[PDB]
């Protein structure tokens, strides 16, 4: 019913970053968790998710870069951010709905994370 | 208002049902979560489970009237259902256990059901005015219990695990059991006849041992539900065969085909209809976030206020067609809300789901309420098993539809389960409709023959 969020931060074009997801009382296995991102002046958007029996649903753009996964003994659910770029950059959320179901809209989630902020910046190193 | 062993009987079916309520609001659930089931064989198991818990409520009456007596036979149906709630919990640990906790449970049920009303009719002299009112407060008892289990076993099963779940109901029928004999006196001169002889211990072994017997048959069949297809097939076509061989047995007759259309319908609510409000319903009603499994709770909900109601306020075939038409009305609504009124994501109101249970919960109170009473007016034993025989096989007729609403496990995108849902919705409510207006058109020549 509170999901708690960790692992954001700041990083370089092409690397990575993992999110994590935990609940309290409720137990995540019930639920599948939907991972939300919000940029700078626009609104929160899906962009990948898990539903509670290893279902996968993913946003065009992250296709092939990040990985939705589970672990059930530690209760937790995972986003790996591979090959990041800029526009990666957000605050991230994490949802939780009952069931089998990956709605694409804030609307059809009732439990949120209070948001992790993850930066992309273009560096790289000097040629 | 009531003598004082009412309220005992009150309490003791509240507590019973309150323990079956918590099993049946999440068996589903638990098949295709814990045990890993396709929602297909969640769904036919549920059937199975569901039609040996009806069919089986045909023995506690005779057991309880013939052999043990109706207050053994309600000490004996409590203890069994007990053990079978703990033995559920107890799945957890020992996952082979589940057929066998669940026909424990089953003829437990099927021990105990017929009992207490029995005993009830006892607790009044033969024509007391007063008679109807108490048997519709002990209806509303039994939505009581089920309306505080399917309200709050999801929530304890999502917090606490199913374990916890089974075990609480477990001890709903301990504590129903602890005031059955706490208010032992009250009952001492009601009763069957064999209540008031020794008990005979030959007979109670014979009820020991065929319960054992049927545990594991209930096992067998719920395991290997396309054998129980099959025995219930073979069963009805032959006793059919011979209740044509042996003309107000016609019109029971008629009205048991419409009571099965009826059950099938019923038996959508913990199956289809409930992962339609997972999936394609909002999980929020008057800004409250709830468990969605939760929504089967508006079936005693809309029962609860509605039978005083509708006891403050033709005769038989029309009360059943007005039931039917109800029925069809509710599965037309779920389908107009999945078909017109969906959000862009898929989701719909759940106001729409609220009032599919309410058309349900009237279908509900013109038919099953109002069913083997005046079967019993138009009528025997035969009749009584042949009853149960076909509303079991209702029950495995409609875990059989459900599974035409089941959705495998990798799908995500609600847009892509709506269809299925309101395909399927829609057409049980139109044929439905076909059904509750061919009884319409039989509703006077049915009269006549009651006459
Ligand atoms: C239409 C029938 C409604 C059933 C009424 C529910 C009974 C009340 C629940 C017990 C007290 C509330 O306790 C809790 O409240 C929060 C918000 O209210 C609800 O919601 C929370 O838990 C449930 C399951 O555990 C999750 O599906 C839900 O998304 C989560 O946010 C639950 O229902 C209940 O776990
Ligand atoms: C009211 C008297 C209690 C009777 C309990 C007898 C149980 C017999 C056990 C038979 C084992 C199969
Ligand atoms: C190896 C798992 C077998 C589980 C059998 C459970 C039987 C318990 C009887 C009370
Ligand atoms: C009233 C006592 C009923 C005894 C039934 C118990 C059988 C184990
Ligand atoms: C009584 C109707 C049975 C139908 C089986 C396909």
């Amino acid at each position: 019913v509170q999901l708690v969020e960790s692992g954001g931060g700041l990083v370089q074009a092409g690397g990575s970053l993992r999110l994590s997801c935990a609940a309290s009382g409720p137990t995540l296995s019930n639920y599948a968790v939907g991972w939300f991102r919000q940029a700078p002046g626009k609104e929160r958007e899906f962009v990948a998710g898990i539903n509670w029996s290893s279902g996968l649903r993913y946003k065009d753009v992250v296709k092939g870069r990040f990985t939705v996964s589970r672990d059930n003994v530690k209760d937790t659910v995972y986003l790996q951010m591979n090959s990041l770029k800029p526009e990666d950059t957000a605050v991230y959320y994490c949802a939780a709905r009952f069931g089998g179901m990956l709605p694409l809209q804030p609307s059809g989630y009732a439990n949120w994370g209070q948001g992790t902020q993850v930066t992309v910046s273009s560096h790289h190193h000097h040629h | 208002q009531q003598p004082r062993p009412f309220f005992m009987i009150f309490f003791v079916e509240l507590w019973e049902r309150f323990g079956y309520y918590g099993v049946q609001g999440v068996l589903a659930v638990f098949f295709v979560k814990q045990l890993g089931f396709s929602q297909e064989q969640a769904f036919v198991t549920f059937g199975a489970f569901a039609a040996l818990v009806y069919g089986l409520i045909s023995i506690g009456g005779y057991v309880g009237d013939h052999l043990l007596g109706t207050k053994r036979t309600i000490v004996l149906g409590a203890l069994v259902l007990a053990i079978g709630y703990f033995m559920t919990g107890m799945s957890l640990l020992k996952p082979d256990l589940i057929f066998i906790a669940l026909g424990t449970i089953a003829v437990g049920n099927g021990l105990f059901k017929a009992n207490p009303a029995s005993l009830l009719s006892k607790c009044y002299p033969p024509k007391d005015p007063r008679l109807d009112g108490a048997f519709t407060l002990f209806y509303m008892s039994i939505n009581i219990g089920s309306l505080i289990a399917l309200s709050l076993a999801p929530v304890i099963a999502d917090r606490f695990g199913y374990s916890v779940t089974y075990n609480l109901c477990g001890a709903g029928l301990i504590i129903a059991l602890l005031v059955y004999i706490a208010c032992r006196g009250m009952v001492k001169d009601i009763g069957s006849e064999p209540d008031f002889r020794p008990m005979s211990f030959s007979k109670l072994l014979y009820v020991l041992l065929g319960s054992v017997v049927m545990i594991f048959v209930c096992a067998w069949l719920m395991h290997n539900v396309e054998v129980a297809n099959l025995v219930l097939i073979v069963l009805s076509i032959v006793v059919t065969i011979i209740f044509f061989r042996q003309n107000k047995m016609f019109v029971a007759f008629v009205l048991m085909l419409e009571a099965v259309v009826f059950y099938i319908l019923y038996a959508q609510m913990p199956t289809s209809l409930n992962f339609f409000a997972i999936n394609n319903v909002h999980h929020e009603i008057l800004g409250f976030s709830i468990n969605p499994v939760s929504f089967q709770a508006l079936n005693p909900f809309w029962v609860v206020l509605a039978s005083p109601i509708l006891a403050g306020i033709l005769s038989m075939p029309m009360k059943f067609t007005l039931g039917m038409f109800m029925c069809s009305l509710g599965f037309l609504t779920a389908a107009a809300a999945g078909m017109w009124f969906a959000d862009a994501q898929g989701l719909t109101s759940p106001w729409f789901i609220v009032l599919v249970y309410l058309f349900q919960s009237l279908g509900e109170l013109f038919i099953s309420a109002l069913g083997l009473a005046m079967i019993a007016a138009l009528v025997m034993g035969f009749i009584l098993g042949m009853w149960f025989l076909t509303q079991a096989a209702a029950f495995l007729l409609g875990g059989y539809v459900a599974t035409f609403t089941a959705v495998p496990d990798n799908i995500t995108d609600p847009l892509e389960t709506l269809p299925v849902y309101t395909n399927v919705f829609g057409k049980i409510g139109l044929v439905t409709l076909g059904v509750a207006v061919v009884m319409l058109l039989m509703v006077p020549w049915l009269k006549r023959m009651i006459a």
